[PDB]
């Protein structure tokens, strides 16, 4: 059973846009992508036959309205965990392999199928729909975070973080997606786009963020890429946190990692819940109007 | 569609053929009071009255877009020749100043009836901005309008 908590408000917008995820148990993810099949024959152990428990928590900042963070919610731990079945039967029949790049693989088609759902350009589930889920102004960020016993795979899209405490200092797991970024800009242009000033850079000047979900008239600069990073777990490590742009935007990843540590030290867990509810109760003293979406998993025994 | 820009102005034209009759895509546009009925990114809109020249629209936007709410005046109807002329007079937007023009003409598209709309604007540049970039700022919001437009269009014939 995984230690989490989850606090989440509308604040002082009007109307709540953000969504979040803990599903406990929500798949078994193939231990041929975190150690070799030599490594485990060394013991007798077969990598294809093994199993090992996972959780999967997500938070989704939605804009244009809250369809598309709601649809995250609902579907992409789903698909995530038929994709980590699927490949766990394909990864018996084909030897050595790149850990990373099929960890790389399985998140980005796992993200650009909700995207197709999202735009209604493939059929989706008794019933069966086909049709787009909104409108093409609305998207949705996400940040994923899949915790096991022994490892932590992140997958970001959008300007939400995930940051991990480890050493009592803060460690950022994804970088922002925002279009001003270097690299983000450079590939925004390259394909006869525009990164404008115009109140923050934006992509086109309207979009304040150059990765998400859904947004389909801001293709192809918007894309539902993915950037995933694999990170074993130590002692060290103390907490878990996933965010939404409402914590971010006035409290710092130190800032929220020391406020991550002291609630803890002193269904969800009482004690993550009470880091959650801090966090999100202090990101409303700091001066933030916007929804506010915290997910502060314990990762002490 | 007569716009002459100043020099602290900028300028341009946005395009799109609907297949639909005049008088289906005339009877959208020309609703200044719900302007949410083919616009994407209007949630609320308030306007007291009568429709007429001089009438006034509060628009509140979503989320996720550089501003939140703005104020416009229709300058000109006419229920003849299909011309619709919009200017913002407020909000909390970047875009002062703003003038636009929507005509809607008569053409066959596929051997059924169809419609042109052609929507023009003029509008103060920004400070910290150029021409050509609000230029494609505001193409690209029109351009989602228009598509819009022609999707609700459409889906009424
Ligand atoms: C979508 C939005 C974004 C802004 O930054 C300005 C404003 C709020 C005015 C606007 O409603 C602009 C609308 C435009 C350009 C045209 C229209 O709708 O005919
Ligand atoms: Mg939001
Ligand atoms: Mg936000």
């Amino acid at each position: 059973a995984p230690v989490w908590g989850c606090a989440s408000t509308r604040g002082r917008s009007a109307e709540m846009e953000d969504a979040s995820a803990a599903v406990p148990r929500f798949a078994d993810v193939p231990v041929r992508l975190l150690a070799s099949r030599r490594d485990l024959d060394a013991l007798g152990l077969d990598a294809d036959a093994l199993r090992l428990p996972a959780h999967l928590f997500g938070v989704f900042d939605g804009h244009g309205g809250a369809e598309v963070a709601n649809y995250c919610r609902e579907r992409i731990h789903v698909v995530l965990s038929a994709a980590l079945a699927r490949l766990g039967k394909n990864l018996g029949e084909m030897g050595e392999v790149d850990m990373k790049e099929h960890w790389d693989d399985v998140f980005t088609k796992c993200f650009q199928r909700v995207d197709d759902e999202v735009s209604g350009r493939v059929t989706r589930v008794g019933e069966v729909r086909s049709e787009p889920v909104t409108a093409e102004n609305v998207g949705s960020t996400a940040v994923v975070a899949l915790v096991c016993s022994s490892h932590v795979v992140v997958a970001n899209c959008g300007d939400s973080r995930i940051v991990l405490c480890r050493g009592k200092e803060p460690v950022a797991l994804s970088i922002d997606h925002k279009p001003d970024r270097k690299d983000e800009r450079a590939r925004i242009e390259a394909q006869g786009g525009k990164v404008i000033q115009w109140n923050g850079y934006r992509v086109s000047g309207w979009l304040a963020m150059s990765r998400s979900i859904g947004d389909r008239y801001l293709k192809p600069f918007v894309i539902p890429k993915p950037e995933v990073m694999v990170v074993p777990r130590a002692k060290d490590d103390d907490c878990l946190i996933l965010a939404s742009d409402g914590l971010w935007d006035v409290v710092s990843n130190e800032e929220a990692c020391k406020v991550a540590r002291r609630q803890i030290l002193l269904s969800t867990d009482p004690a993550a819940q009470a880091a959650a509810d801090y966090l999100m109760r202090l990101a409303l003293k700091k001066g933030s109007e916007d929804n506010i979406t915290v997910i502060v998993v314990d990762l002490k025994p | 569609h007569r716009h002459e820009p100043r020099d602290h102005q900028c300028s341009s034209a946005v395009a799109k053929h609907i297949k639909a009759p005049v008088h289906l895509v005339w009877s959208l546009v020309r609703r200044f009071d719900q302007p949410q009925l083919f616009k994407p990114f209007v949630s609320r809109c308030e306007m007291k009255g009568n429709i007429e020249i001089g009438s006034v629209r509060e628009v509140n936007v979503k989320s996720g877009l550089p501003a939140t709410r703005s104020t416009e005046r229709l300058e000109l109807l006419d229920d003849n020749e299909h011309i619709l002329s919009v200017r913002f007079v407020g909000g909390d937007h970047r875009l002062k100043n703003y003038s636009s023009i929507l005509t809607v003409h008569p053409e066959v598209i596929d051997g059924r009836p169809g419609t042109l709309v052609i929507e023009s604007f003029v509008v103060d540049v920004p400070e910290g901005n150029t021409k050509d970039e609000t230029c494609y700022f505001v193409e690209a919001l029109l351009k989602c309008n228009l598509k819009s437009l022609a999707e609700v269009s459409e889906r009424l014939v």
